[PDB]
C-alpha cells in the first residue's frame, strides 16, 4: 500500500508471525505494548457465591475464574459498567454466567469451563462463552468435588483492559526481534573465546545478508525491519489482537489530537 | 491498602486535563505538555515522530515517577512555527502510518491459510 | 439456629440450655453454618 | 532494585503468583469462676450495659457469634459476650485494628468443664504488596 | 492445590492442560519433556508451570466432611 509494510510468514488461530518493514521502533514498539495491555476484553469481575463446600476457599475460585478465557469478538458493543446509566450491571454492559456443580460419583468430579452457563441476554452479541481450545472440550480445569461435595455461584463477566489485570489480557506472548546481526550494534555480545561461535544464530538469519569484514559500520542505519509474533489466548482471534492493537493505538493517538482542539476554546 | 486503584492508570480524576500546556521559562519558543494517564505507549511514540520533523529543534518526554500513570513531553520549534503544530502534525502523521499499517496487515492476512 | 455436626452431616438447630453434643453420634463439636447474607468477590 | 530490593512483574502477579491464604483463629469462653456467676454469650445492647466497643456488632447474630459469610474489617466485633457483675459489663473480642476479611468458620463447643466456649477464624488471601519480603 | 489458570509470565492458558499431560505420560509411557512439548507449551516460561507443580487437590479430597 504505502508507509508501513506487513508481510506473513506463518498463520495460524493461534499466532500470526510476521515481518514489519518500514517502521519506527518506537511505532512497532508501541504497538506490541498496547496489544499487551491495552484491547479491551471481556472477563469475570464478580463472583456472588451461594454454596462452596468445595476443598478451595471461596476467593480463591473467584480468582481462576477471573483467569478463564471468555469470548470478546463483539466486544466492542458491550459496554464499560463504569460507563453505562444503570445502577451495577445490565445487558449492555455484563454478561452473567452461572456454575453448578454437586459431586454426585464415588469417582471425583471435576469441574471444567464448559460447566459455565451463560444467563443474562447476550442479545446477538458474540460474547462471553468461554473459550475452548480443550482437545475433549472442557477447557480449564476450574475445581474438583469429592462426594458429598457442592459449589453454586454466578459469575457478572465485564468489559476490561490488561492495564487494570492480566486477565483481560488478550496477547499470550509477542516475540519481536530487530537486526539478527547487530549490523547496528545495539548490544556488545558478552564472550569468552568467541561471540560468533558461542551466540547462536537467531532464525530470523536467513533473511537477512551478514555483513562484510570488508566492509566497515554503517553509522548512518537506522532499525527498520522487525520480526514479531503474536500469540493469542483466544477471546479474540490472532489478526484481531494485531487489528485492534493498532486500531487503539490510533484511536489514543486521536483522543489527544481531540484534547488539543478542545483547549483552544475561548 | 495503601494501594491506588487500578482504574487510576486510565481513567482521568477530579478536574484533570488530558493535557496541559506551559511555556517553557528556559529557552524561547518552547513547551512543555503534561499527559495525565498515559505512559512510555504514548510518550515514546509522539517523541519519536516529533523527531522527523525538520523544523523541531527538540523532543524529549520522561516519567517522573512510575507510581504515576502521566508523563511530560517538552518541545522546542524553530521561529515562527508554534510547537502545538509540532504536536498536531505529529499526532496525524502517527495516525496516517498505522491505518496504512493497518490496512496493509489486513491484505496480508486475507491471502494465507490455517 | 442450626449448627451442622461435626463427623456427621445435618443441622442441629438446637440452641442454648440444650447444650452439645448433637443427635445420631455421640462426638460434640459443633461448627457454624454458613450465612445467608451472600458476599461477593472481586475476581482478581 | 538496589541494596538488596526488588522488581517484581506486576502482569505475572496478577496470575496468582506468590499468593497466600491468610487464617486467623480468634477464641472466647464462658466464665471461669463462681456458682452463681457465668459470662454469657449474646449480642448485647448498649441500653446502660456499659463497657461497649467502638465497633459495631451488627454482624453478631442472635447466639453472639458471627456466621461464617460476613466479610469482617476495622473494629467489627466478632463474638459477643458479657460479664454480668452485681446489669452487665461487656466482654467482646473485637477483629484485630489492622486486619480485615471474611469468617471462615466458627467453632462452638463445650470444654473439659462444661464450659461453652467458642473459636472464630478469619480469612484474607494476601497478595504480594511492595515491600513484601521473599 | 490445583492447576494453574494460566502461566504467571506470559499470560498463556495452561488450565486446559493437566489432565492431557497426565495421560501422555502414563497412558502412552511418553516423558515429561515430549510429554510438554506435545502440549504446545513450548517457551520454558510456561513449561514449568505444569512441570513444577504439585496437585495437592488429590489430598484434600481424601477428608471427608
Ligand atoms: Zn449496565
Ligand atoms: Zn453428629
Ligand atoms: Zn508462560
Amino acid at each position: 500500500e504505502e508507509g508501513p509494510q506487513v508481510k506473513i510468514r506463518e498463520a495460524s488461530k493461534d499466532n500470526v508471525d510476521f515481518i514489519l518493514s518500514n517502521v519506527d521502533l518506537a511505532m512497532a514498539n508501541s504497538l506490541r505494548r498496547v496489544m499487551i495491555a491495552e484491547i479491551p476484553t471481556l472477563a469475570i469481575d464478580s463472583v456472588e457465591v451461594e454454596t462452596n463446600t468445595t476443598v478451595l476457599a471461596d476467593e480463591f475460585i473467584a480468582h481462576r475464574l477471573g483467569l478463564i478465557p471468555l469470548q470478546s469478538m463483539d466486544i466492542e458493543q458491550l459496554e464499560y459498567s463504569r460507563d453505562c446509566f444503570c445502577e451495577d450491571h445490565c445487558d449492555k454492559c455484563s454478561v452473567v454466567l452461572t456454575l453448578q456443580a454437586f459431586g454426585e460419583s464415588e469417582s471425583t468430579t471435576n469441574v471444567y469451563s464448559k460447566d459455565l452457563v451463560i444467563v443474562s441476554n447476550l442479545m446477538g452479541r458474540n460474547i462471553g462463552h468461554p473459550i475452548i481450545q480443550d482437545k475433549e472440550g472442557n477447557g480449564v480445569l476450574i475445581c474438583k468435588l469429592r462426594k458429598g461435595q457442592e459449589l453454586k455461584l454466578t459469575c457478572v463477566a465485564k468489559k476490561g483492559i490488561a492495564k487494570e489485570h492480566a486477565k483481560w489480557g488478550p496477547a499470550a506472548a509477542i516475540e519481536f526481534e530487530y537486526d539478527p546481526w547487530n549490523k547496528l550494534k545495539h548490544t556488545d555480545y558478552w564472550y569468552e573465546q568467541d561471540s560468533a561461535k558461542e551466540w547462536p544464530q537467531s532464525k530470523n538469519c536467513e533473511y537477512e545478508d551478514p555483513p562484510n569484514e570488508g566492509d566497515p559500520f554503517d553509522y548512518k542505519a537506522q532499525a527498520d525491519t522487525f520480526y514479531m509474533n503474536v500469540e493469542s489466548v483466544g477471546s479474540i482471534p490472532v489478526d484481531q489482537v494485531v487489528v485492534r492493537g493498532i486500531d487503539t493505538l490510533q484511536k489514543k493517538v486521536a483522543s489527544i489530537l481531540l484534547a488539543l482542539t478542545q483547549m483552544d476554546q475561548d | 491498602m495503601n494501594a491506588p486503584d487500578r482504574f487510576e492508570l486510565f481513567l482521568l480524576g477530579e478536574g484533570e486535563s488530558k493535557l496541559k500546556i506551559d511555556p517553557d521559562t528556559k529557552a524561547p519558543n518552547a513547551v512543555v505538555i503534561t499527559f495525565e494517564k498515559e505512559d512510555h505507549t504514548l510518550g515514546n511514540l509522539i517523541r519519536a515522530e516529533l523527531l522527523n520533523d525538520r523544523k523541531v529543534l527538540f523532543a524529549a518526554y520522561k516519567v517522573e515517577h512510575p507510581f504515576f500513570a502521566r508523563f511530560k513531553l517538552r518541545i522546542q520549534t524553530t521561529e515562527g512555527y508554534d510547537p502545538k503544530d509540532a504536536l498536531k502534525n505529529a499526532c496525524n502523521s502517527i495516525i496516517n502510518k498505522l491505518g496504512a499499517l493497518k490496512t496493509n496487515f489486513e491484505t496480508e492476512w486475507n491471502l494465507q491459510t490455517l | 439456629l442450626k449448627y451442622i455436626c461435626a463427623e456427621c452431616s445435618s443441622k442441629l438447630s438446637l440452641s442454648r440450655t440444650d447444650a452439645v453434643r448433637c443427635k445420631d453420634c455421640g462426638h460434640r463439636i459443633l461448627l457454624k453454618a454458613r450465612t445467608k447474607r451472600l458476599v461477593q468477590f472481586e475476581a482478581r | 532494585n538496589q541494596e538488596d530490593s526488588m522488581i517484581m512483574n506486576q502482569s505475572s502477579i496478577d496470575r496468582g503468583l506468590f499468593r497466600s491464604l491468610f487464617f486467623r483463629s480468634y477464641m472466647d469462653q464462658e466464665k471461669k469462676y463462681g456458682m452463681s456467676i457465668t459470662e454469657t454469650f449474646e449480642k448485647p445492647q448498649r441500653t446502660n450495659t456499659l463497657r461497649m466497643k467502638h465497633g459495631t456488632y451488627d454482624k453478631l447474630d442472635d447466639d453472639g457469634l458471627i456466621a461464617p459469610g460476613v466479610r469482617v474489617s476495622g473494629e467489627d466485633v466478632i463474638i459477643g459476650k458479657t460479664t454480668p457483675i452485681s446489669s452487665k459489663r461487656d466482654a467482646s473480642t473485637p477483629l484485630r485494628s489492622t486486619e480485615n476479611g471474611i469468617v471462615d468458620q466458627v467453632l462452638v463447643t463445650t470444654n473439659q468443664d462444661g464450659l461453652k466456649f467458642v473459636k472464630v477464624r478469619v480469612r484474607t488471601t494476601k497478595i504480594p504488596q511492595i515491600g513484601d519480603k521473599f | 492445590m490445583i492447576v494453574p489458570v494460566r502461566c504467571f509470565s506470559c499470560g498463556k492458558v495452561v488450565g486446559d492442560k493437566w489432565e492431557s499431560y497426565l495421560n501422555l505420560l502414563q497412558e502412552d509411557e511418553l516423558d515429561e519433556g515430549t510429554a510438554l512439548s506435545r502440549l504446545g507449551l513450548k517457551r520454558y516460561c510456561c513449561r514449568r508451570m505444569i512441570l513444577t507443580h504439585v496437585d495437592l487437590i488429590e489430598k484434600f479430597l481424601r477428608y471427608n466432611p
